[PDB]
């Protein structure tokens, strides 16, 4: 019932100062909700910034605080640095258990912003022989690394059968994803254009491939 | 008194 | 300094049970609570419960109160969750946590799953006939239906590493999914092999598959 939503992404840049919020559904977020901030760095590793709406963990650099601005909870970040690019969970206590927010995917800028490559592979005539197909569009070289992925067959926007990883970081420092259109042969063999979308930085690029004839 | 068992999940507040 | 050690990952079939571990370290394991917390991909992060380890009192979220089982052993100072009833929605990454703004656990991959031991199948990544010649090329390599992870692709036994972009599996159909993809110049492709290489040391099978034009 108690929903509780975070921001799902924000960019600031080294020396600035980025401010991450959390909400709750059902009122006004206080201290009773005893708010606690946590980073997620790749491959599962979590560390506790902020317990109780504003106590720092022993350990964590002075430049993160917590707060409550308004009706929520905030954590800030005075004069952010390279390494803080990370996912930010918080956590709010109901009465009696705790509910995270959906987590904020913070970039902090390292490098000029970069447009995503895109390629569209089509089914291969191995993998149509056994009944199936599937689209592959791999997206690399796009940084921040966030992305939004929409599929098209013969101009209608697909819903069902698409699957996306999450971005992964790349040796440098970009990031990469890859997009997939599971289809059966016959479903191939019934549809002429297919399309795979990807937006980044609200810039949308395109690729797709028609059975030809 | 007695032993006290800490949650700092659930500290309170600094003012 | 704090240490919460996590016992390793760990592979069951539906309707079996599953212990996780979770050895403190460098404080007074009694003087704090432990809270446990699930990560799914459907569900992000979700707080199962906390335990008193000097009482032994546990609290669930209503929703794990017959899924989960808190214990502890104070004599170990560990922490204990049992998964009781375990289906393919019980696979996650748990965490114990001292608090949930201070020390985590490094995280236990439970994976539920019914699948067998099971091959890969390799299929090739190439631009279409119909596709307009550039600088460069970019290839790669469809890795379908295997079981368990990992797989390790190489393109051309490692002399290509600069310019591949390997990328995270996915659960489809109760099996894995994955794909690589490499660039490299058009002078160098067709006119010289390309190559991908796909361990499965699970399956005991290595599937080597050479890039040709569609």
């Amino acid at each position: 019932q108690a929903v509780v939503t975070q921001e799902s992404a924000l960019t600031t840049s080294p020396g600035e100062t980025v401010t991450l919020t959390c909400r709750s559904s059902t009122g006004a977020v206080t201290t009773g909700n005893y708010p606690n901030w946590v980073q997620e760095k790749p491959d599962h590793l979590f560390t506790g910034l902020i317990a109780g709406t504003n106590n720092r963990a022993p350990g964590v650099p002075a430049r993160f605080s917590g707060s409550l601005i308004g009706d929520k909870a905030a954590l800030t970040i005075t004069g952010a640095q390279t390494e803080d690019e990370a996912i930010y969970f918080c956590a709010l206590w109901f009465s009696s258990h705790w509910v995270f927010g959906g987590g904020t995917k913070l970039t902090v800028l390292g490098q000029p912003k970069s447009s995503p490559s895109v390629t569209l592979f089509p089914p291969s005539s191995e993998e149509l022989e056994t009944n199936k197909a599937t689209l592959v569009c791999t997206i690399t070289d796009f940084y921040p690394g966030v992305v939004t992925v929409d599929w098209k067959v013969d101009g209608t926007p697909v819903t069902q059968g698409m699957e996306t990883t999450q971005p992964s970081k790349q040796s440098n420092n970009k990031y990469m994803a890859s997009s997939y259109l599971t289809l059966t042969a016959r479903a191939w063999e019934r549809h002429s254009s297919f399309s795979c979308q990807v937006t980044h930085e609200g810039h949308t690029v395109e690729k797709s491939s028609s059975r030809a004839d | 008194n007695g032993y006290l068992v800490l949650d700092l999940s659930m500290q309170e507040a600094l003012s | 300094e704090v240490q919460l050690q996590q016992s390793g990952p760990v592979l069951v079939k539906p309707g079996a049970s599953v212990k996780i571990s979770c050895k403190a370290s460098g404080y007074s394991f009694t003087g704090y609570y432990m809270h446990w917390v699930r990560q799914s991909n459907g569900k992000s992060l979700e707080w199962i419960g906390r335990i008193n380890p000097y009482t032994g009192v546990p609290s669930y979220k209503h929703n794990f109160k017959d899924k989960a089982s808190l214990t502890v052993d104070k004599s170990s100072s560990t922490a204990y969750m049992e998964l009781h009833s375990l289906t393919s929605e019980d696979s996650a990454v748990y965490y114990c946590a001292r608090e949930l703004g201070g020390y985590w656990g490094q995280g236990t991959t439970l994976t539920v799953s019914s699948a067998k031991t099971t091959p890969p199948s390799v299929y090739p990544l190439a631009p279409g006939c119909g596709d307009t010649t550039g600088s460069s090329v970019t290839l790669g390599c469809l890795v379908k239906g295997y079981f368990p992870e990992s797989v390790t692709v190489t393109w051309n036994s490692g002399s290509l590493s600069s310019s591949v972009h390997t990328f995270p599996a996915l659960l489809q159909s109760g099996l894995y999914t994955m794909s690589s993809s490499v660039t490299v110049p058009s002078s160098t492709w067709p006119s010289e092999t390309v190559t991908c290489s796909v361990a499965h040391p699970a399956s005991s099978t290595t599937v080597d598959k050479k890039l040709e034009p569609s």
